């Protein structure tokens, strides 16, 4: 209904700039793409109309943060919009500002609804305002030893100190005793006032049996919100995701029911306007408790984006230009589900020693194709560089079936046909 | 030959019919030159050397080269070259 | 029979050495690069389609077996033909 | 450094425990021998010849030759081999 776009750019580099590039390849959409001086081998600027350089004297890491530049760039190109992608100025209010006071559009929630995210406070708060239970816990940070100590005694002895300054692990500690508790609240204390900045810690319990669902929230610039649908990620290395199941592998319908409506209410009270992901967190006997929103697009969509068979960055462009879901022909009644997926992560991190990236240079790859095997080649091809500065993300494989088992099956089969040597 | 249209090109085989035809026979086989670097254009990449070349705005190409082969059956050597991230092998 | 359902729609094409120009006479000769072009709804059956690959003159001319999958037949097509646009086999 | 052990095995560390310590690690590191040839194994294979070895009555894998790069940095040379149907390099 309103003004179209002619050109896009992205901000990010790997996958993600590959997944735009075909989303706005299909709409006959002109495409504009970045590199720092170091990513100048990649595979991701081959896949564009046009791409210019930037951080020509900057660091390898943080070329890519530079935001005068980048507008910069999308003044003279005549661009009118800007995908941030995820984990590249995805999550800065102020780049959206920018992206804003220049005539460009951004692709995502307005700044003020990133805002509102991040930071934990207002997120908690927002929470505990209707519904949406979350886990027990002090609502201010926690500076100090004596006030842990009456928060311990209160709710309950297993605690784990969360930090701030980063979503990361951090210093992610459990304390079971109170001799132990004394030295690792001076330790974590200590790292977080000197290797990070605010020193906010919190206490709260440790759920001993921890199970966390994701849901992905999708809504117009007209008040109307559109859930995809569950997931299933619990398998964790450390404190990283590994290995994600598309459907709920065994929740009751009723608790499907309330996390779906909990979760379209908490993204229409903040009045949320795009892609966005709600997480959650289930006990054994069954608790949902609120974790965070994530205000980007997840990069485990495509497993939702197969079983209701509707592509996210197709709908998100649309949106953007600012035509309403019922004229796209998006009704909660008209999506179903269809089969399992799989999706799995193929790194270099020898999983032996410590899960330590490894760096060298590629000198053999091959690729297995099916019936239900779907790839998403990042940055893998013959006599291929992999470098120490960047994420260490080799393949995105996506394997779909009729069922758990099958696709599990199925999954095995490719792994094993795939082969990467050196 | 070609369905191309403009006067330029008339006039300019009407003052030289055969140096246009060649010229047009040379751009339609090697497609646009005047993109490359003059020491580029002159001498050709060096061993084993990651070299850049522009055609547009948005269009730019770097170039790396591996190896050269001998003749292998009707004297037509393999050379072997590296795009942006992959490589390439020339009869 | 039950158990059986529609879902969406599909569309085959094969990519063949033949010259749809003078009289689909097939062609013979080494691959010289070659790429894929996978995508969201896109299945590749890839035969014989390799950096250095030699078609036969007295085998089949099949080179790759591209499926595109879509909800409706506009939308197949046009993956179709991003999909067909992404291969890059020259030479 | 064991992996195998057999009562034999046990046996020819009571007679011979360094050269079978040199003999295990140097056949681990370089893989499985005894599927090559004398010309392979003593000398090896020659650029723009294809030759044949067998490992296993299963399998019998082609190999073709078809350059080797110059040293270049880290002391990481980088050859061009094709196994059967498809192009290698190894570093
Ligand atoms: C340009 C196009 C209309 C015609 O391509 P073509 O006739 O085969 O050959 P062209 O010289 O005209 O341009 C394409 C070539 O330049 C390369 N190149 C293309 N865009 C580039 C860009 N922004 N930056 C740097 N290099 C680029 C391409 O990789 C291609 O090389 P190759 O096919 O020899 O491997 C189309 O094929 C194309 O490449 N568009 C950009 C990529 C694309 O369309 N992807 C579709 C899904 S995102
Ligand atoms: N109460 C809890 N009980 C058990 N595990 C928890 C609890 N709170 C957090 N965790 C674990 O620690 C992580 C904390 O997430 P955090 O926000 O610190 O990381 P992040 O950098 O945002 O990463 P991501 O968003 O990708 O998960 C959770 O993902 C989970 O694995």
């Amino acid at each position: 209904e309103y003004k179209p776009i002619k050109k896009v750019m992205v901000a990010n580099r790997g996958e993600i700039a590959i997944r735009v590039f075909r989303a706005c390849t299909e709409l006959g959409i002109r495409t504009v793409a970045i590199y720092s001086e170091q990513d100048t081998g990649q595979m991701h600027r081959q896949k564009a109309d046009e791409a210019y350089l930037i951080g020509r004297g900057l660091a390898p890491v943080q070329a890519y943060l530079h935001i005068p530049d980048i507008i910069k760039v999308a003044k003279e190109n005549n661009v009118d919009a800007v995908h941030p992608g995820y984990g590249f100025l995805s999550e800065r209010a102020d780049f959206a500002q920018a992206c804003q006071d220049a005539g460009v559009r951004f692709i995502g929630p307005s700044p003020e609804v990133v805002r509102k995210m991040g930071d934990k406070v207002e997120a908690r708060a927002i929470a505990i305002a209707a519904g949406v239970p979350v886990v027990p816990g002090t609502d201010a940070p926690i500076t100090s030893l004596h006030e842990a100590h009456e928060f311990s005694n209160t709710y309950g002895f297993p605690i784990i100190f969360k930090a701030a300054y980063g979503g990361g692990g951090r210093g992610m500690r459990v304390v079971h005793s109170y001799e132990e508790l004394e030295e690792n609240y001076t330790r974590a204390y200590s790292e977080a006032l000197a290797a990070f900045g605010n020193g906010a810690l919190f206490v709260e319990k440790f759920i001993e049996k921890p199970r966390h669902i994701e849901v992905q929230i999708l809504g117009d610039q007209y008040g109307n919100i559109l859930h995809l649908y569950e997931r299933d990620c619990s398998i964790q290395r450390r404190h990283q995701k590994v290995v994600e199941i598309a459907p709920a592998a065994h929740l009751d319908p009723q608790l499907r029911t309330r996390l779906t409506s909990d979760s379209v209410k908490l993204a229409k009270q903040v009045g949320y306007e795009n892609a966005g992901t709600v997480e959650f967190l289930v006990d054994r006997h069954g608790k949902h408790y609120f974790i965070e929103v994530n205000s980007r697009l997840q990069v485990e969509h495509t497993v939702t984006e197969e079983i209701t068979d509707v592509d996210l960055v197709h709908a998100q462009i649309h949106v953007a230009e600012g035509r309403s879901l019922p004229d796209l022909g998006l009704r909660q009644e008209n999506i179903r589900i269809n089969g399992c997926a799989i999706q799995c992560r193929v790194t270099t991190e020898d999983p032996a020693r410590s899960f330590q990236p490894d760096t060298g240079r590629i000198e053999v790859f091959r690729s297995g194709e099916g019936m239900g095997i779907r790839l998403d080649n990042a940055s893998a091809f013959q006599g291929a560089v992999i470098s120490p500065h960047y994420d260490s993300l080799l393949v995105k494989v996506i394997a779909h079936g009729k069922d758990h088992p099958t696709a599990a099956t199925k999954m095995s089969r490719a792994l094993a046909e795939f082969r990467v040597r050196g | 030959h070609g369905e191309e249209v403009t006067p330029e090109d008339v006039l300019s085989a009407a003052m030289y019919p055969d140096v246009f035809a060649h010229f047009k026979d040379f751009t339609a086989t090697f497609g646009p030159l005047d993109s490359l670097n003059t020491r580029l254009f002159l001498q050709g990449p060096k061993i084993a050397e990651e070299f850049e070349v522009e055609l547009e705005r948005g269009k730019t190409l770097h170039i790396k080269a591996l190896a050269v082969s001998d003749l292998n059956r009707a004297g037509q050597r393999q050379v072997f070259f590296e795009l942006n991230g992959q490589l390439r092998s020339i009869l």
